[PDB]
């Protein structure tokens, strides 16, 4: 593989107008933007507002023993649909051609990227009118390159026509101008009843036990909530669930009888109808039935009425309508929300209680919630839709409470037929929910009345620091489990238990405290987020040998088949396996039909559907075929081996398929799947480490977490970026050793480092403890040469507290202007020259007030001489405003200074130690001074043998002119990679082991031993941005007279009184920090009741201090107010730290005082 | 009077102090200042 | 940005060898060894004009003073 150079230049010069040259970056960001696309289209918000329901209001008449309290004027309102229009420009016509707002401007003008939100409010006047009205409800942010931005479908050339760079990615809502993003979280599986062995259950309900069954059921609008089954020691099962932040606990027999019109024989023969009279199950179900018979009633109507009369309070249900329908409202809204039909909720509840009882008796292993087998991902747009539906539901409840209060007062205005009344009430309440969503995005504190089944309520959004390309991608791929686990320090899920092979990367994960939590997805792991219709799955199952009954059509051997939380039939495990296999082959074959020419009807069975066959075995996972069709799962591709085409599979068939990892590993009759190429298991940033399978994997972990922090090219459109701190590399190149995916993923547009001619040698002596040198002339000819951009913003609208109109303005007041600095930098307008070099104490902008007319100034706080490259006069808003914002982008320069970390692509970070002169460096027979001397002692105990191979490959590829392929897992044990590159080199002419005969520079005669010179890829780091502070003397503290906030104490004191250095301790702590000579009353022994004498005589002698607490012409004295005293003569000087005087103060304010004696 | 650049249209605006800021020909609301003629030196290092 | 005049390790000036290297690959059907016709004997001056990202022909398409 060669460097695409001609193609690179012909994609740089004339950019493509057809379609983005790099499809894989877009398939990498596709989760978020396709989730938002699913939000707008595919009927997602519409389902949300339908399932909101309708809310009623009326005039309440007290029943007064009537029982049917009357109410005639009833209005029942609902939201019909939601529309999100494209982001126009301050919708109100500003007397211009109303044009769009491309996000470039939202980054420039430092304003969020919002768009109108239209709701379709609907009426009912307890008749049938249903007149409608569209309501603006504020403006919500909108994802860049989403379905509702003005960049969708645009080709790169039309993006260069705008101000965003050619290969834009999208996925991030622009909020105030800082690209916020919703991180992917990990949740339990949708609808699949999992088991739980968690000990916290035990002390929860003391009659309870640890064994439980949890299920996170989700509605069609992806608005899940949980409801678990507690198995209590007595024998019955409790149906725990959540509502309005509060747990709620009703016995499972209660809702089992309340759901369908059932008789108890049906419950029994459904739970345990099998193997008639199995001991454990039979007695437990008997005990349960009787324990419910204890207090309850018989029929379904009585149970529903009791349930309503119990739960009418907490449900937001209509106050007046009826009572049994409230029971139906529970059994519709809470019990099992994913299912629609009551009889089917009943069937799944029987199956679930059977699974619980099997788990209790040890016939079923405990599924593990901290493993990707039972985990899915929540995207961004789905969380956005949930929060938008929650805000809409709150808005409806709020206008409902406003109507109820309006009616309740006495009757100020009550006209449920008049539209004027509705205009009044809408005008009353807060109608702006755009700012709620914008606040969730600006902060992250998800402030909702119900948590939507989310453990943690903080930290949902990450700011997309474009510092370096890998950093941007790594933002887009990652996931996270939530700090609710980080606070628990355990050898738990932070472990890499292996149902992740190909889903989430093994190596790429930060080091330190968050290690193991945020696992970035693999390279190829997609996220299926557009579900499809599956009715042909029940049709085909019924055709294929399974049948769902009405009365118990179930026996011993028959296992269950489950369609994303709906029991569709029962079949023996042999037939279950046959059905699984034939479904898989039908899916694959019709997919290969659908991709090419043959017609694309709605797919019989979609690819994304996963056929999770769970074989039976004693003490295993509970066996039953599981058919999932939900969105927001993880799904990756493999090659089906009987056929020869794609097939997609998720983290539920992983654990039960023999996916042979090579064409050569496949063992016949068993291995039914092949991995495309094992490179498919790593992530995107981790895969780009040449020979990544030679290093000790901690080195690859450090290299991922450190290549996410290189001073590299953060893009190509930098002139149009309003970020605070950008870093750019002047001289970058493509690596000479590279993985093909470094070309596929379009990294060529964003280089990170240069190619250093590294000599492994211990010669200078400065390069121990991991440091290194940098050939001086190889530095002064332009080695890694950074430029930092610090853009700071000035806003006069802050210093306008309240009371006056706009006063401050940019410029100089009509009048005088100092020449000594202000006219040197600032042009005339108070805005600095473009290109004038600033220093620390230098003025940068100038504004004056109107009243005082005096020109104020703002100075450059940073301590390093920077230039000025671009100033933006931000128009405040839509129009009709003065320049009330400026944005100045200083271009600081940062060459390699002693202390700036360099680090190859193996975790080999160093520090530029001295910068040896180019004459005192060694040289080969050829004459190239090695650009960087690394130390040989750093490779043992580090195992970066990958670096030796990479240096070999670099010196080989640079010679002939190849782009040495370095994908993980190509080179086997038969012929080693080292031998391949050695053949390369010996063809070129150099030494085969890579050595090279060098002469030393400081002596001239050759080094006895040959030395190892290669061409490594050195990406300069940027951790040196916060380097130094020397304090001779300065300000002191207000209270304790201490140096204001270096720290010496509480461990430094240990060291000093360890050395036996009394005088050094008393110096550094008491002398140099805070020293004072305070007077002390010797007799009364206190330090505060002393006072200097006043007005003793003329200038004369010294003011001879006296004491007050010890008191009662020469000796007597007066006070400031004139009060005379006598006595209190014994006053002397003592030396005690000022902090002790402050302690005396705060102590006497408590009336407790120490009387320190003096001799 | 100063000479600026409308961000999008790239048109010399000639807007004066304490005035309504916007592009005279497009209506855009972002203005860069232009780099005038001024003498600076840098060592060739 | 533009080609790094005066390659780092050697002292050779290679600023001028980019528009005359590119139009050897472009139309001469010669491969990465085109630079051997350029006279780069070492491999320190040679990994400069070989693996060079010429990222300024992509960044010059953002003239804010485009007049359009
Ligand atoms: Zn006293
Ligand atoms: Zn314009
Ligand atoms: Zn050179």
């Amino acid at each position: 593989m060669s460097f695409q150079t001609l193609e690179r230049e012909r994609t740089f010069k004339n950019p493509p107008k057809d379609g983005t040259s790099f499809p894989d970056l877009q398939k990498a960001v596709k989760p978020h933007v396709d989730s938002f696309n699913a939000l707008t289209n595919a009927g997602l918000l519409n389902y949300a507002v339908k399932e909101i329901g309708e809310k009623c209001a009326f005039d309440s008449i007290t029943q007064e023993e009537g029982g049917a309290l009357k109410f005639g004027n009833k209005i029942s309102f609902r939201v019909d649909e939601v529309q999100i229009a494209k982001p126009m420009l301050s919708s109100r016509e500003r007397s211009s051609i109303n044009r769009k707002v491309y996000p470039a401007e939202a980054r420039e003008r430092l304003t969020t990227y919002k768009s109108r939100l239209v709701l379709k409010f609907s009426w009912s006047v307890n008749g049938g009118p249903r007149q409608s009205e569209m309501r603006e409800v504020g403006m919500i942010p909108i994802m860049v390159r989403s379905n509702r931005c003005h960049l969708e479908g645009l080709s790169p050339a039309e993006l260069i026509a705008h101000k965003e760079e050619s290969e834009e990615m999208g996925g991030y809502f622009i909020v105030n101008g800082i690209e916020k993003l919703i991180r992917m979280l990990i949740l339990p599986k949708r609808n699949h009843p999992t088991a739980i062995i968690r000990p916290s259950f035990a002390n929860r309900g003391t009659s309870y036990s640890q064994y439980g069954l949890s299920i996170r059921c989700v509605r069609p609008d992806q608005s899940s909530l949980t409801n678990t089954l507690h198995y209590l020691n007595n024998g019955v099962t409790m149906f725990r669930f959540h509502w309005r932040k509060n747990e709620y606990l009703i016995p499972s027999m209660m809702i089992l009888k309340a759901l369908l019109e059932t008789s108890d024989k049906e419950i029994f023969e459904g739970i345990v109808g099998k193997d008639l009279g199995n001991t454990f199950l039979t007695d437990r179900v008997e005990l349960m039935l009787r324990a419910y018979k204890s207090y309850g009633l018989y029929s379904q109507t009585e149970t529903l009425q009791y349930l309503g009369s119990k739960f009418r309070v907490v449900l937001g249900v209509a106050e007046d309508l009826t009572d049994v329908e409230v029971g139906r409202f529970l059994l519709q809204k809470v019990v099992l929300v994913h299912l629609r039909e009551a009889k089917d909720k009943f069937r799944l509840l029987l199956f679930m209680i059977r699974k619980l009882y099997a788990l209790v008796a040890g016939e079923c292993c405990a599924d593990n919630p901290d493993s990707p087998q039972h985990q899915e991902i929540l995207l961004g747009g789905f969380l956005y839709g949930q929060i938008l539906k929650e805000k809409i539901e709150d808005w409806l409840n709020s206008i409902r409470a406003q109507i109820n209060l309006d009616v309740r007062r006495s009757a100020p205005g009550v006209d449920f037929s008049d539209r004027k009344y509705l205009t009044r009430v809408f005008s009353k309440i807060n109608n702006d929910i755009g700012t709620k969503l914008q606040y969730f995005l600006s902060t992250g504190n998800l402030v909702s009345n119900t948590g939507l089944d989310l453990q943690q309520a903080t930290g949902y959004t990450v700011v997309a620091e474009k510092l370096n390309f890998y950093r941007f991608l790594s933002h887009f791929r990652m996931v996270h489990r939530g700090a609710f686990f980080a606070e628990l320090k355990t050898t738990t899920v932070r472990k890499l238990l292996p149902e992740a092979w190909g889903f989430m990367c093994p190596v790429h994960t930060p080091d330190g405290s968050p290690c193991g939590l945020l696992n970035h997805l693999a390279r190829k792991c997609e996220i299926v987020t557009h579900p499809s219709d599956v009715s042909q799955i029940p049709s085909l199952l019924l055709s294929l040998g399974v049948d769902p009954p009405s009365v118990v059509g179930h026996e011993s051997g028959w296992g269950c088949v489950q369609l994303d939380g709906k029991i569709v039939g029962w079949c023996t495990y042999k037939l279950a396996k046959h059905v699984a296999d034939v479904l898989r082959l039908m899916k694959i074959e019709y997919a290969v039909k659908l991709r090419n020419g043959t017609a694309t009807e709605p797919a019989k069975v979609p690819l994304d559907l996963e056929i999770g066959y769970v074989p039976p075995s004693h003490n295993g996972q509970y066996p039953g075929l599981y058919l999932f069709s939900n969105p927001a799962r993880m799904v990756r591709p493999v090659k089906h081996i009987s056929t020869g085409e794609l097939d997609m599979l998720g983290p539920f068939e992983q654990v039960y398929m023999d996916i042979a990892c090579f064409p050569k590993e496949i063992v016949p009759k068993v291995s039914t799947h092949v991995e495309y190429s094992p490179t498919n298991v790593l992530s995107i940033v981790a895969n780009m480490t040449p020979f990544s399978d030679f290093n000790q994997s901690p080195r690859n972990m450090y290299q991922c977490q450190m290549g996410k922090q290189t001073m590299g090219t953060p893009g190509t459109a930098l002139r149009y970026r309003t970020d605070n701190k950008l870093y750019r590399l002047q001289t970058g190149q493509t690596p000479v050793v590279r993985p093909k995916l470094h070309n596929t993923y379009g990294l060529d547009h964003y280089p990170n480092g240069t190619n250093a001619v590294v000599a492994v040698i211990s010669y200078t002596g400065y390069d121990m403890e991991d440091a290194m040198i940098l050939n001086k002339s190889a530095h002064e000819r332009g080695f890694g040469y950074g430029t930092v951009y610090k853009g700071e913003s000035f806003d006069l609208s802050q210093k306008r507290r309240r009371g006056e109109p706009v006063v401050h303005h940019f410029g100089f007041a009509p009048g005088s202007t100092p020449r000594r600095e202000w006219l040197q930098k600032l042009d005339a307008d108070g805005l600095p020259f473009i290109g004038i070099k600033l220093e620390d104490g230098d003025p940068i902008v100038a504004y004056y007030d109107e009243s005082t007319g005096q020109n104020f100034i703002e100075t450059y706080h940073g301590t390093e001489p920077g230039f000025v490259d671009e100033v933006r006069l931000l128009g405040n808003d839509v129009g009709d405003s003065e320049c009330q914002q400026i944005h100045v982008k200083l271009r600081i320069t940062r060459s390699p200074i002693i202390g700036d970390k360099f680090s190859s692509r193996h975790g080999q970070k160093g520090i530029c130690s001295q910068k040896w002169p180019t004459v005192d460096m060694p040289f080969t027979e050829s004459g190239m001074q090695p650009d960087i001397i690394i130390n040989p002692h750093a490779f043992p105990s580090r195992m970066t043998i990958g670096m030796f191979i990479e240096s070999l490959a670099g010196k080989a590829g640079a010679c002939h002119g190849l782009a040495q392929d370095s994908t993980p897992f190509i080179y086997s044990e038969q012929q080693t990679a080292a031998d391949y590159f050695g053949e390369q080199l010996v063809k070129a002419g150099y030494n085969y082991h890579g050595n090279e005969p060098m002469y030393s520079g400081i002596t001239g005669q050759e080094m006895k031993a040959d030395i190892y010179i290669g061409v490594v890829y050195y990406q300069r780091l940027r951790h040196m941005v916060s380097d130094f502070q020397v304090r001779t003397t300065g300000p002191i503290h207000n209270l304790t007279r201490q140096p204001v906030k270096i720290r010496f104490g509480e461990m430094e004191r240990d060291a000093v009184i360890g050395h036996g250095t009394s005088f050094l301790m008393q110096d550094r702590l008491m002398n140099c920090s805070d020293y004072a000579q305070s007077w002390v009353c010797r007799d009364c022994g206190s330090i505060i009741s002393i006072m200097s004498t006043i007005s003793m005589n003329g200038v004369g002698s010294a003011s001879e201090v006296r004491c007050r607490s010890c008191a009662k012409t020469s000796d007597i004295w007066q006070d400031g107010s004139g009060k005379k005293f006598v006595g209190g003569t014994n006053t002397t000087l003592i030396a005690l730290p000022s902090v002790f005087n402050y302690l005396t103060a705060e102590l006497t304010a408590m009336n407790i005082k120490m009387m320190l004696e003096v001799k | 009077t100063m000479i600026y650049l409308c961000a999008d249209c790239g048109a010399r605006n000639t807007i004066q102090a304490k005035e309504v800021i916007r592009c005279r020909e497009c209506g855009h609301r972002v203005m860069y200042k232009m780099r005038t003629k001024r003498m600076v030196q840098f060592e060739a290092r | 940005m533009i080609i790094p005049i005066r390659c780092f390790s050697c002292g050779k000036v290679i600023g001028d060898k980019w528009d005359t290297y590119l139009t050897l690959l472009q139309e001469d059907n010669t491969e990465g060894e085109a630079l051997d016709k350029l006279g780069l004997q070492r491999y320190c001056c040679r990994r400069m004009i070989l693996t060079h990202v010429d990222l300024i022909e992509k960044l010059l398409c953002y003239n804010p003073l485009s007049k359009q």
